């Protein structure tokens, strides 16, 4: 999707193994904000927020907690306090075409910034004189949504890259989403440890 | 709300949409240079129109707000790049009347094809057919029948297409507030709204003959040197009291004199500094050439090229079937796309040429953090002065010994130094008389100093008075003589490089000095510096942002052009030339001694 209209997936029952995302030499960015790789295998959460969308190469930066930016005010606002994962990758081979890739757009002008995890997919024109617009992009009076102009021969700060931030929240209700743990090899006849089902 | 905060969003809606189309109008022109083909002609023709019209529709839109109500400097210096009417303030009759003679200008200067009267069967176009005659000939009456039929034929078509040029442009120009069209030139370097650094358009003249009345004396005995090197070279045309013949200059103008450089050599017995069979020997490709150079600009500091730049960039001749543009073009596409368009060969010239090309790509890519309409050189002399360093930097000795080019056992004296700079002063030192005459002139009829049928009675008067050149022959009206040249022909700006000589040697004495170089400027080699590197970088990120002169401070720490780098660059070669010049006569005569 277009980072105005990021897709959002709830992913709830089921268990979510990270090491297969962590050990993957395919992510360029896998930045954590309030929690480390290292125990996202251990801990268990109650419900996932995948939002997916594509930006430019030098607008990586700006998802984070406390960014500044075009994105961050207009297209996608992070909470300052966020717990969760950040993972960008290079899509220069899929999401660039020779003509140009115009499928992608970017709220470039809003009255007011985002509160986090909106969505804003209105096309109403952005009024910034004191004229009333009346629905037509004249003087002082222009569209919000820019488009995004991908060919795959853009330098590494243009090119798209696809956005993956998952947003890991705990809630009194009985956390769901736990990760895979492991299964030692039973050991039978000796007095060893056993730790079954808790 | 405001009018800033106005301003500032269409600045946005300018800039987002501006980057796009000039990549696609840059694209379809690489896609045409690359391939010369009538499909892409067309392309690139689409891309230009839609580029112009929506240059000409922001340009519209952008005169709406007012420019007094605007307090901050990059706005304020945007707005007034873009309100500019161009030729949009003139009426369409005559705008189509200028682009008709500039188009035609092109195509008589393009296809202007001249040969002897009375063998007629085959004739040979400026380059390259006339451009070997006059760097290679030693015959006089050759030189004076290529130099008069060309300039016959040349300035007889176009003198009435210049009458007509100098009519609209001084329209366009007093419709656009301006005195002259040479006030227009020159308000490139107006600087405007800061304190202490302010800049004037009247100013540019005076800075100018104040500069080269310290350039007139290393220039007089360079060219009395050259003078009694062709006396040798030819016995009887020149006067040991009078100017020299212009068609003996070894190019077809007088641009430059490096096609002299065999005939005016001061130890022929020594040996050259040629470093072309080395590389040949070692098999040096053109990718190893720019490896060489992209290490020379991380040795310095400098960022390394990118990954597109290698991926798409034609650095090969690509063959018979694929047609190409020749000439060396560093290409800033924009989106940080970075290429280089040459057809590299195994030489020195072209191992510079790599070096200077590559210092235009560092250059681009240095204000790639800059909004789009500031995407510029602070002037148009910092432009080629960034590249022009780099082929100072390149071209010494040490640099070729560093990376292995010259052997290290090869011995510097002082005489393989003496005619390295000598040739550096015939490339370099005189093209400054022409090109500040050149530009005197173009001023002067812009101006109205100079009624039409005066022009060339003038013109020579000044070429004996500055350039030291006579005539072969008288020429009258009919003649048109300065515009057989490519940049007076076809609307270009010429005092770019005259600045970019003199920003050349501040810039190579300002990172000599922050390199802690110890011995002559001419023996000097930024590499292995990161602090001449960071020095560089604080300019080079600016762009257009700030003005040329705050960047003149922040490099050099002077507020104006400087004439004493380069005199203190050829110092060793002014006192040789004056203890060279001791029996024979330093200047000239503006009369008619030699011939006429
Ligand atoms: C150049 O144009 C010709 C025209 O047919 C085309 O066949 C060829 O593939 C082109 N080459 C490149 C490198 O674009
Ligand atoms: C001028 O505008 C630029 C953005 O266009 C901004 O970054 C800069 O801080 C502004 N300068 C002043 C003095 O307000
Ligand atoms: C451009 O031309 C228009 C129409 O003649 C004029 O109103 C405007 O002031 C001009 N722009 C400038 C910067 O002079
Ligand atoms: C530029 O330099 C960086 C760090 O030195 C290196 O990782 C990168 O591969 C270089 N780029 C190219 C095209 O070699
Ligand atoms: C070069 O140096 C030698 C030895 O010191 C000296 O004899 C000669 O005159 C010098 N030549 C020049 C042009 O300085
Ligand atoms: C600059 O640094 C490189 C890196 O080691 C070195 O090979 C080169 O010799 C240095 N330049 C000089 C002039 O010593």
């Amino acid at each position: 999707a277009s980072v105005y209209a990021w897709n959002r997936k709830r992913i709830s029952n089921c268990v979510a193994d990270y090491s297969v995302l962590y050990n993957s030499a395919s992510f360029s960015t896998f930045k954590c904000y309030g929690v480390s790789p290292t125990k996202l295998n251990d801990l268990c959460f109650t419900n996932v927020y995948a939002d997916s969308f594509v930006i430019r190469g030098d607008e990586v930066r700006q998802i984070a907690p406390g960014q500044t930016g075009k994105i961050a005010d207009y297209n996608y606002k992070l909470p300052d306090d966020f717990t969760g994962c950040v993972i960008a990758w290079n899509s220069n081979n899929l999401d660039s075409k020779v003509g140009g890739n115009y499928n992608y757009l970017y709220r470039l002008f809003r009255k007011s910034n985002l509160k986090p995890f909106e969505r804003d997919i209105s096309t109403e024109i952005y009024q910034a004189g004191s004229t009333p617009c009346n629905g037509v992009k004249g003087f002082n009076c222009y569209f919000p949504l820019q488009s995004y102009g991908f060919q795959p021969t853009y330098g590494v700060g243009y090119q798209p890259y696809r956005v993956v931030v998952l947003s890991f929240e705990l809630l009194h209700a009985p956390a769901t989403v736990c990760g895979p743990k492991k299964s030692t090899n039973l050991v039978k006849n000796k007095c060893v440890n056993f730790n079954f089902n808790g | 709300s405001t009018i800033e905060e106005q301003a500032k969003t269409f600045l946005d809606k300018f800039n987002h949409e501006a980057e796009d189309l000039f990549y696609q109008s840059s694209l379809a022109s690489w896609n045409y240079n690359t391939n010369i083909t009538e499909e892409n002609v067309q392309n690139m023709n689409n891309a230009g129109d839609k580029w112009s019209a929506f240059l000409k529709e922001q340009s519209t839109l952008a005169q709406m707000y007012p420019l007094q109500e605007i307090q901050n400097l990059t706005v304020k210096l945007q707005l007034q790049a873009l309100q500019q009417n161009g030729s949009s303030v003139l009426s369409e009759d005559k705008s189509k009347r200028l682009n008709t003679i500039l188009n035609t200008m092109s195509t008589i200067y393009s296809t202007g094809k001249v040969c002897n009267p009375d063998n007629p069967q085959e004739c040979l176009l400026l380059e390259p057919g006339l451009n070997e005659i006059m760097a290679n000939s030693l015959d006089y009456n050759e030189r004076l029948w290529a130099w008069e039929s060309w300039r016959s034929e040349v300035g007889k078509q176009l003198r009435p297409l210049y009458e007509e040029y100098v009519v609209l442009k001084n329209e366009m120009a007093r419709a656009n507030h301006y005195e002259d069209y040479g006030d227009y030139w020159r308000g490139d370097y107006e600087v405007n709204g800061v304190d202490g650094y302010d800049y004037s358009r009247g100013q540019l003249i005076e800075d100018v003959e104040h500069t080269f009345e310290e350039i007139k004396p290393l220039y007089e005995h360079l060219h009395a040197y050259v003078r009694a090197k062709l006396m040798n070279a030819y016995p009887s045309y020149i006067s040991p009291i009078g100017c020299l013949p212009a068609h003996l200059l070894g190019d077809m103008w007088g641009r430059f004199w490096t096609n002299l450089y065999s005939l005016t050599v001061p130890f022929g017995q020594k040996p050259n500094i040629d470093v072309t069979d080395a590389m040949v020997d070692q098999a040096w490709d053109a990718q190893r050439i720019f490896k060489e150079a992209e290490k020379f600009f991380v040795s310095v500091g400098l960022p390394n090229m990118t990954q597109g730049f290698w991926e798409n960039s034609m650095l090969t001749d690509p063959g018979n079937v694929q047609k190409a543009v020749c000439h060396p073009t560093a290409w800033d596409l924009g989106k940080g796309d970075f290429r280089i368009l040459m057809c590299t060969k195994v030489t020195m010239d072209d191992f510079l040429t790599a070096h200077h090309e590559m210092g235009h790509i560092q250059y681009d890519m240095a204000y790639a953090a800059q909004p789009f309409l500031l995407r510029n050189g602070a002037n148009e002399g910092f432009h080629e002065a960034v590249g022009e360093i780099m082929s100072l930097s390149a071209a010494t000795p040490k640099h070729l010994k560093s990376i292995g080019l010259l052997s290290p056992d090869f011995q510097e004296d002082n005489e393989t130094e003496i005619n390295f700079l000598l040739k550096q002063a015939l490339t370099i030192v005189g093209t400054l008389p022409f090109t500040y005459m050149l530009e005197k002139w173009r001023w002067m009829v812009f101006k109205g100093e100079i009624p039409k049928d005066q022009w060339m009675k003038k013109w020579w008067e000044m070429k004996r008075e500055i350039v030291g050149v006579v005539e072969p022959v008288p020429h009258d009206e009919t003649y048109c003589d300065p515009a057989s040249l490519f940049h007076v022909s076809n609307d270009y700006s010429f005092i770019r490089y005259y600045t970019r000589t003199l920003y050349q040697f501040q810039f190579q004495e300002a990172l000599c000095q922050a390199a802690k170089h110890e011995g002559p400027l001419h023996k000097c080699d930024i590499s292995n510096s990161t602090e001449a590197g960071q020095k560089l970088f604080n300019m080079l990120r600016l762009g257009k942002s700030e003005p040329w002169t705050l960047a003149l401070e922040n490099v050099v720490g002077a507020k104006n052009m400087n004439v004493r780098p380069l005199l203190n660059y050829f110092e060793p070669l002014f006192t040789w030339l004056k203890d060279q010049n001791k029996n024979s006569f330093v200047g000239w005569s503006t009369d008619w001694s030699p011939y006429a």
